[PDB]
């Protein structure tokens, strides 16, 4: 607890640094690079509808 | 939930009496092909005509 | 000219049923099968969760004590949840189960309008007797696929992508009809692999309507 309580050593001349972590759910987008294990690399040309 | 954009025939250009290019601007996603495919087969193979070539 | 009928609607299984359209002429059957399959796969009314508020977690990318799966895992399980509602468009369902044992759709509080097609479906696993889970899942009807980002308040409410499509796999088989009075007639048999929320005959009739009103545009005013 004391290790958390003591102010962490910081780069000189900085009073405080706040590390904000941003988390995003990136999905399949046209142009995303998808490849198989055999090396057939390709981009996603179009998000085709299921019925098509 | 049952309301889908209803296509409106924006243009029915007739290049010739024989040739026309009807277009509908809205339709629905993946519906233009469905209506188009259904229409193509019905006129192509099921629209009746009175030309018996065998004489 | 002849007009088809749903002479037979057999429920071979709860998930998928086969629908037969016997009085179909040559060529018409294949066209109707393809058009019905496309219109069913594309846009059918359906019920799926769209917002979940776990009482104890702030964001989806976090864990909750006593729950084996992640909160995001809970949302992924809840996304494919078999729910039918009749009456009001949107309904909030409350889940409160305590103690050991995996929670199921049956654990959710039962309301009059909403009945779960698949109670045996598993949401998450409660691995602590002391721990408990409380949530409010909001289910509304929609069409096609709606990404979570496209939709839209407090930090507690979690947005989950909505997959309103009740039908998963659809196939139509065109074979010659058994009628003897007039040959070349072909019956159409359509099998719909569905989550179970949608009625087969009702889904076919609704798709036929949607096609008809979409088709009514072509005929002149």
């Amino acid at each position: 607890r004391r290790k958390i309580t003591q102010g962490d050593d910081l780069a000189p001349g900085v009073l405080k640094i706040v590390k904000v972590y941003l988390a995003v759910k990136r999905r399949i987008q046209p142009g995303d690079k998808m490849a198989g294990r055999h090396g057939n690399k390709g981009v996603i040309s179009k998000i085709n509808p299921i019925e098509d | 939930v049952t309301e889908f954009l209803k296509p409106r025939l924006v243009d029915i250009e007739q290049v010739s009496s024989t040739h026309a290019k009807v277009t509908l601007e809205p339709l629905e996603r993946g519906f233009g092909h469905t209506l188009g495919n259904a229409l193509r087969r019905i006129l192509l193979s099921s629209m009746p005509g009175c030309a018996v070539t065998e004489v | 000219f002849l007009k088809p009928r749903l002479v037979d609607i057999e429920q071979v299984s709860s998930t998928h049923a086969k629908v037969t359209l016997e009085p179909l002429e040559r060529g018409f059957g294949h066209t109707l099968g393809n058009a019905l399959r496309r219109i069913l796969l594309s846009s059918m009314p359906g019920c799926a969760v769209t917002e979940v508020e776990i009482d104890g977690v702030l964001h989806e990318y976090s864990t909750k004590e006593g729950v084996q799966e992640d909160i995001l895992e809970i949302l992924l399980n809840l996304k494919g949840l078999a729910v039918r509602v009749q009456g009001k468009d949107e309904v909030i369902l409350t889940l409160n189960k305590s103690g050991i044992g995996p929670v199921t759709a049956a654990d959710i509080t039962h309301d009059g309008d909403v009945e779960i097609v698949k109670p045996q479906h598993v949401i998450c696993h409660l691995t602590d007797e002391n721990a408990s889970i409380s949530m409010r899942i909001k289910v509304q009807r929609g069409r096609g696929y709606v990404p979570a980002s496209t939709r839209i308040r407090p930090i507690g409410r979690l947005l989950v992508d909505a997959c309103y499509s009740p039908v998963e796999r659809i196939a139509y088989n065109v074979e010659a009809a058994r009628v003897e009075q007039r040959t070349d007639l072909d019956k159409l048999v359509i099998e719909m692999e569905t989550n179970g929320t949608i009625d087969p005959e009702e889904a076919i009739r609704r798709a036929a309507t949607i096609l008809a009103e979409q088709l009514e545009a072509f005929v002149d005013l």
